[PDB]
RNA sequence: AGCCAGUGAUGGCCGUGUAGUGGACUGCCAUGGCGUUGACGGGAGCGGGGGAUUAGGGUUCGAUUCCGGAGAGGGAGCCUG
RNA sequence: GAUGGGACGUCCAGCGAAUGAAUGAAAUUAGAACCAACGCCUCCACCCGGAGGCAGUAAC
RNA sequence: AUGCCUCAGAAUCACUGCAUUGCAGGAAUCUGCGCAUGGCUCAUUACAUCAGACGUAAUCUGCCGCCAAAAUUUUGCGG
C-alpha cells in the first residue's frame, strides 16, 4: 500500500564466490522520493515565479519614466501658451 | 518646507458617484458642522467646504475607512483654500467683462 | 431604409474573375480618410523608397495592376537602370535597350555593345519607342522580368 | 520527381540547354491535393526544416468573415458555383481559393437578431439590451442584396483560405459590387 | 543564317505546388521573344587566385596544395534527418 | 421609461497558427452665431428649485 | 580508413578487487549526439560554372550567444 517502507522488502541473491564470502547482490530501487527530492522539487516553482515578478517590476519603471517625460512636456507648453494669453 | 495642508478647513472625499447620490444625501453625512459649498468632478470624488479651521480635523478622524453606501469613503485634507478661489472668480469675472 | 448600392465599373472589369485590390476593402465605409482620393473613392496608394514621386495617375486612376509599385505589394530594392524604349507590344510589358562602349586593352580602342531588358509597365505610364525610363530591380515577376518602371522621361 | 528549375526549359534565344548535375531535393514539387466538398479529412505532409503541412481532402465548414459587421460565424458550405479557371472544377465540385460558394445563413441569422434585435426569443430580453438595440439601429443601414439573401436561407462567398495548405476552408461573404458581377454571371 | 509555339515559345488573368519568387505547373487570352554588335549549330575545355618568357606592348600554360562547382561503374527513384 | 451609476453571477479573455475588421500620424487660411448633451465656473449662507456664462482645462 | 562516458541518463553479468546484506571498477545492451565534415578525382559543362560588385521586403536554418515564460482542477481520504 501507500506510504509503507520498500527498502527493506527488495530481495538479495547470494553469489557463491570462492576465496571469500558470498557476495549479496540487491538493485537500486527506482523513484524513490524522499524530503530532498520534494525540496528540489518545490523550489523550481517559487524560482520561476520570482522571474516573471521581477519583469512585471521592470515594465513598471519603464512606463513610469515614459509618462514622466510626456508631463513635463505638456507642463512646458502650457506655461508658454499660459504666458501668450497673459500677454494679450 | 512646511506642510500646506494642515489648518486647511477643506476635505477630500473619493468615492462619491454624483450620478446616484444627490447633495441632499452627501450634506448628511456632516451633520453638526456647518457647510459651505460642495463640487463634484466626475471622477468620483468631491471637495467640501467648512467654515472653522478647527473643523475638518475630526472629521478627517473617525472618518477614514468607515461605510457611506459602500465603497469605503477615504478621505483625506487637502489646500483648496477658500479665499483663494473667491480672488479667482472676481479675476474671471473681470477678465470675461473684458473680452465681452 | 437601405444603404445605396454600387455598380460594376465595366471600363476595367474585362475578365473572369473579379479585379480587386488585395490591400483595402472597398465595401467599408469609415469615418477616418486614410486611403481616399480626390474622388471619395478607397484606393490603396503609397510611396516607394528613393527620391521618386508617386503620379497622380497611381492616386487617382482605377486600374488594378497587382503588379504595380505604387499601387500594390511589389518592392523596390536593388540598383537602377536607364534606357531607351524599344518595343511596346506586349500586354503591361516594354523591351528596353541600353548601349554601352567596351574597351579593348591590347588595341585601347572601343567597341559597341548593347544589351535588351524586358521590365513591366504600369497603365500610369504610357511610354513610345525612343523614350527614355528609369527602372528599379524586384523580385522575380516572369521568367525573364526582374525590373518595374519608375519614372518615364 | 517533380521539380521547380529551370533546367528543362528553353532559353531566350530559343536553344536548348546542355544539363550537368543530378536533381536536388531542395527543388522538390508534390502532387496537388484536389480538395473535395465532404466529411473532413486530412493528411501531415512533413516539410523542409521539420513543420506539418495539412492537406485539404473533403472539406465541409469553415469560419466565413462578415466583413461589414467586422464578425464571423461557423457555418456549412452547401455547394460551389462558380470558378474562374475552368468549368471542369465547379462541375467536379473542387475547393480552391477564390472559388464561389454559398453558406446556411442559420448563423449570420442568429447574429442579427442578437444584435440588432431584428429577426428575418427576441421579444424577452432586458430592458438595456432593448436599449442598447435602438442606439445600434439608428444609424446602421444594410443592403438590398444581403437581406434578400439573409430571408431566403442563403448567401454567397469566396474562399480566402488555401485548402491545400492549411486543411482549412474559410472565406468571406461576398458584398457590394462584387456581390453584382457574380449575380450577372451565375444567371 | 535564320532560331523558338501540336506537347510553353514571349507576355497577361484567377489558381496549384514550393521553405519561399517565378510558365515551375493546370485552364483561358494576345502574337509575341532572339539574331551580322554573329543568334542557332559544331570543335577543344572544370572556373578563378596564379605559373613560364620580361625594354615596353604582348604570347602561352593553369588535371594538381587555397576558394567555388560536380561525381562515386552507368543512369533513375527514395527514407531518415 | 433612461446607449443612467454601482454590486452580484455566467460564458470567454496565455505563446504559436488560420480568416475577416481597426490602428501602424500630421505637415496649402483666419474670425463668428444658433441647437443637442458633455465638462467647468458663479449665485440666491448650504439643501430644496431655478437661475447665467466660458477663467482655466493631456487623456480616463 | 567514424565513433563518443563525466562528480553529474539507465547494471542483480549467474564479472573482478577489497569488506562481510557494503564500497569501487565496470563487459554487454537501451538512450542522447555525430557520420551531409574531412580525403579523392576532373568525366560532364558557354545567358551553364566562375570572378568582381549587388539583393532576398521571396525564404528555411539543429549545435552556439543574449534572453523569455502567471493558459491547463491534479493527488489522497470518506462517499
Ligand atoms: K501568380
Ligand atoms: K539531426
Ligand atoms: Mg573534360
Ligand atoms: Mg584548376
Ligand atoms: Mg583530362
Ligand atoms: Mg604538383
Ligand atoms: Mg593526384
Ligand atoms: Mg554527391
Ligand atoms: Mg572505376
Ligand atoms: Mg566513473
Ligand atoms: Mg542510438
Ligand atoms: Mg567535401
Ligand atoms: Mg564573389
Ligand atoms: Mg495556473
Ligand atoms: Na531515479
Ligand atoms: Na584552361
Ligand atoms: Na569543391
Amino acid at each position: 500500500g501507500r506510504t509503507d517502507d520498500v527498502r527493506k522488502y527488495v530481495i538479495r541473491r547470494k553469489v557463491t564466490k570462492e576465496g571469500k564470502k558470498d557476495r549479496f547482490k540487491a538493485p537500486k530501487i527506482q523513484r524513490l522520493i524522499t524530503s530532498t527530492i520534494r525540496a528540489r522539487r518545490a523550489k523550481k516553482v517559487r524560482v520561476a515565479i520570482d522571474k516573471v515578478r521581477k519583469s512585471a517590476a521592470e515594465r513598471r519603471e519603464y512606463l513610469r519614466l515614459v509618462g514622466a517625460r510626456r508631463r513635463a512636456a505638456r507642463q512646458r507648453k502650457a506655461a508658454r501658451h499660459h504666458s501668450s494669453r497673459v500677454n494679450a | 518646507k512646511p506642510d500646506p495642508h494642515e489648518g486647511s478647513s477643506v476635505v477630500f472625499l473619493s468615492p462619491i458617484f454624483r450620478t446616484s447620490t444627490t447633495n441632499g444625501q452627501i450634506r448628511e453625512l456632516f451633520t453638526g458642522m456647518r457647510v459651505l459649498r460642495i463640487r463634484t468632478y466626475r471622477q468620483n470624488y468631491a471637495y467640501v467646504y467648512l467654515d472653522s479651521a478647527a473643523a475638518a480635523q475630526k472629521f478627517v478622524k473617525e472618518k477614514n475607512g468607515t461605510e457611506f453606501r459602500g465603497k469605503k469613503l477615504r478621505v483625506a485634507l487637502s489646500t483648496r483654500s477658500l479665499q483663494k478661489e473667491k480672488d479667482r472668480a472676481e479675476r474671471a469675472n473681470l477678465l470675461s467683462d473684458a473680452h465681452n | 431604409n437601405y444603404a445605396r448600392t454600387p455598380t460594376v465599373d465595366l471600363t476595367v472589369q474585362h475578365e473572369k474573375a473579379y479585379q480587386r485590390q488585395t490591400a483595402v476593402n472597398e465595401n467599408i465605409r469609415t469615418a477616418s480618410k486614410k486611403h481616399v482620393n480626390r474622388s471619395g473613392h478607397i484606393r490603396y496608394s503609397k510611396k516607394i523608397g528613393l527620391g521618386f514621386a508617386t503620379p497622380k495617375a497611381a492616386i487617382n486612376g482605377k486600374y488594378i495592376d497587382r503588379k504595380c509599385p505604387f499601387t500594390s505589394n511589389v518592392s523596390i530594392r536593388g540598383r537602377i537602370l536607364r534606357g531607351v524604349v524599344h518595343s511596346t507590344k506586349m500586354r503591361r510589358s516594354i523591351v528596353i535597350r541600353r548601349n554601352y562602349l567596351h574597351f579593348i586593352r591590347k588595341y585601347q580602342r572601343y567597341q559597341k555593345r548593347h544589351r535588351n531588358i524586358t521590365v513591366h509597365c504600369s497603365p500610369c505610364f504610357d511610354p513610345k519607342p525612343g523614350d527614355e525610363v528609369v527602372v528599379g530591380q524586384c523580385r522575380p515577376l516572369s521568367k525573364t522580368i526582374r525590373y518595374n518602371v519608375l519614372q518615364v522621361v | 520527381g517533380i521539380v521547380r528549375s529551370r533546367l528543362h526549359k528553353r532559353k531566350i534565344t530559343g536553344g536548348k540547354t546542355k544539363i550537368h548535375r543530378k536533381r536536388m531535393k531542395a527543388e522538390l514539387g508534390r502532387l496537388p491535393a484536389n480538395t473535395k466538398l465532404g466529411p473532413r479529412r486530412v493528411s501531415p505532409v512533413r516539410a523542409r526544416g521539420g513543420n506539418f503541412k495539412l492537406r485539404g481532402l473533403r472539406l465541409d465548414t469553415g469560419n466565413f468573415a462578415w466583413g461589414t459587421e467586422a464578425s464571423a460565424q461557423r457555418a456549412r458550405i452547401l455547394d460551389v458555383v462558380y470558378n474562374a479557371t475552368s468549368n471542369e472544377l465547379v462541375r467536379t465540385k473542387t475547393l480552391v481559393k477564390n472559388c464561389i460558394v454559398v453558406v446556411d445563413a442559420a448563423p449570420f441569422r442568429l447574429w442579427y437578431a442578437k444584435h440588432y434585435g431584428i429577426d428575418l426569443d427576441v421579444k424577452k430580453a432586458s430592458s438595456k439590451l432593448k436599449r442598447k438595440w435602438e442606439y445600434r439601429r439608428k444609424h446602421h443601414k444594410i443592403e438590398k442584396a444581403l437581406a434578400d439573401q439573409l430571408r431566403e436561407g442563403r448567401l454567397l462567398a469566396r474562399i480566402t483560405s488555401r485548402p491545400g495548405q492549411t486543411g482549412r476552408a474559410d472565406g468571406a461573404l461576398l458584398e457590394g459590387a462584387e456581390l453584382q458581377f457574380y449575380l450577372k454571371k451565375l444567371d
